[PDB]
């Protein structure tokens, strides 16, 4: 009966709305935020 | 292409953006043109 009720309450704190998968938010936070930056920096005159 | 002083080459398509009357081609977030208004035909083209 424990090893059940943990089992069922894992599910709502994944659930809850704090960032518990931040961790893997990260990885796509970085690339997209990269590659934005690489195709923004394609519009300045450098002296030009 | 050569709209008007732009050049370079592209695939020109009809397009649903609506240009002021002062509002003559549009731009990207590159910093790039990728709309023109034709001018003899006011139409609005797409380049890609
Ligand atoms: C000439 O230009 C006018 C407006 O500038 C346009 O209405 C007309 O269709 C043009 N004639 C052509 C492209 O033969």
């Amino acid at each position: 009966n424990q090893f059940n009720s943990a089992i069922g309450k894992i599910q709502d704190s994944l659930s809850s709305t704090p960032s518990a998968l931040g961790k893997l938010q990260d990885v796509v936070n970085h690339n997209a935020q990269a590659l934005n930056t690489l195709v923004k920096q394609l519009s300045s005159k450098f002296g030009a | 292409f050569n709209f008007n002083g732009l050049k370079g080459t592209g695939v020109l398509t009809e397009s649903n953006k609506k240009f002021l009357p002062f509002q003559q081609f549009g731009r990207d977030i590159a910093d790039t043109t990728d709309a023109v208004r034709d001018p003899q035909t006011l139409e609005i083209l797409d380049i890609t």
